[PDB]
């Protein structure tokens, strides 16, 4: 049978390598009720300028805007891949966002925010974001496997892997490079790994889906693809813009944070053997190159 | 129905 | 004290996250979260051995069945909590959902490696060759038969039956008695790790069902009628005769030592009226003093090999 038909039989696994990525998650596993940010508030107050404040500010807002809500894509895949072990990995990365939402609406409570993020869409840049992911998630609850596939990849190349990360890496720079907000570090990094792994498992299943229905990866598909990318990395420069509104910091730059998402896309691009789109250069790139040795020093 | 409560 | 003339139900969809219109939700996704475990933790070495030299054949049959007993529930996909969010469209629901779901997924894991540790994947495979398992596969599919149903009275009625037989009785007799082997006799103590995990993940998801149960009652207590009570009143009657059943199935090579069967029937009975009077629904079997106190060492021994 194909990825798309029913197996009854519970074991042996079709996709055994499922697996490696629930087994992640498993070794991975936390909740937001593990930190306390009392010693981040203080540092907030005290010791961050108004442009700090208000890149941590809108920082946690775009994270929020993606993760404070009900993301029903990962539960969902086993109405696709109607095979156990997806289940398994759809309810095991489904579970994982539930674990988000409740650690970013904890941030949003305790760093005050929770009136600005009910307005957030009075935020121009914000709008085209929603724009965006909606045309990324519109066929996802589709019966049309081509359809729904370009959701995937899209859900697992620009969601998963991207959408977020920039926010990620303003949020950890303050830790690496002024040794403030340790806590709130902690839940980034912990999420960035998971969303890593998200984004991990999305490739798998592409790959799977390559493997036996080459076809579905045609020039239209492939085109389209490409476009919503640059179309969506466009809008995520200009939330860059926006995070930073109050003026430019210290501690990162967006320029370097551009270079940063356009590298990440392309990599993921090539695991998917789509042809690359931005082709940064290796001193471009190296400049955020901390980011994955931050994660891992702020994993505990 | 959809709808919002604070 | 002043109720409101018009509000939205569990049945419509509350769009943003917060604040919770159901706040106790949280209390069992904590709960679960608190007890998180995976059978990668464990090692069964010291199980196989006790196994291979210390058990009879009357307790190895026990250990052997009370698995594939316990197997035919819990190595599948279990859709159910997964589906909850598509009926009670709230972000809570889907939390709550989301997180019973994946710990279903950590036991459907669990309980393939003790088959496979134990060498028991040619007997899951042909477990159907079994009368009594195919009559509760029978009992199981009329209690899923309105899971995905847009009705929702029916739907009530599938989750009432999911939440007090499938969650809070159908496996317990088989914990039961793997529980015994380590209580009375200090066998299989990682297996009962294993056990002892699950029976507490259980009895959270039987709760939660519970409370979701009593808040569609507060919210339309019409749907708790007379021919709907009466008719959960029977499925669990003749549910409780096939789990009767199984129990002789288990002991077919002989009764053992740590545990009888008419202990386990009043345990099975006695936790069905229980459940029945949390949700306000009048009990069926009504059952000592002192029987059900047999297996009162329940909980203990649960709390116990829990570590
Ligand atoms: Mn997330
Ligand atoms: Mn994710
Ligand atoms: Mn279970
Ligand atoms: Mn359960």
């Amino acid at each position: 049978m194909s990825i798309f038909d029913k197996r009854v039989n519970y074991k042996p696994f079709e996709y055994p390598e499922v697996l490696q990525f629930t087994e992640a998650i498993n070794k991975a596993y936390w909740v937001h009720t593990e930190v306390d940010f009392t010693a981040d508030t203080q540092d907030f107050h005290a010791h961050l300028s108004l442009a700090e404040k208000t890149a941590v500010k809108n920082s946690l807002l775009a994270i929020a805007q993606i993760e404070v809500a009900v993301k029903s894509f990962w539960g969902n895949i086993y109405e696709h891949f109607p095979k156990p072990e997806f289940n398994g990995l759809g309810s095991t990365f489904a579970e994982c966002e539930f674990r988000h939402s409740e650690a970013y609406s904890r941030l949003l409570e305790v760093l005050g925010y929770n009136d600005e993020f009910e307005k957030l869409l009075d935020v121009p840049v914000i709008r085209r974001r929603v724009d965006y992911l909606s045309n990324v998630l519109k066929d996802t609850k589709s019966q049309d496997n081509r359809k729904y596939m370009v959701s995937l990849i899209l859900f697992s190349i620009l969601i998963e892997n991207v959408s977020l990360f920039s926010q990620f890496a303003i949020l950890l720079s303050f830790t690496r490079f002024k040794g403030y907000m340790k806590n709130v570090s902690n839940i980034i990094a912990w999420t960035s790994i998971d969303e890593q792994i998200h984004a991990n498992g999305g490739i798998y299943i592409i790959n799977k889906i390559r493997e036996e229905f080459p076809d579905y990866f045609d020039e239209e598909t492939l085109a389209l693809v490409r476009e919503t990318v640059k179309d969506s990395i466009a809008v995520e420069s200009d939330i860059l813009d926006w995070i930073f509104e109050e003026g430019e910091i210290e501690s990162i730059k967006k320029g370097d944070l551009v270079n940063f998402m356009k590298f990440r896309i392309d990599e993921s691009l090539k695991q998917i053997n789509i042809p690359v789109i931005f082709d940064v250069k290796v001193e471009d790139y190296k400049a955020l190159a901390w980011f994955e040795e931050e994660v891992f020093a702020n994993s505990l | 129905v959809e709808y919002t409560k604070h």
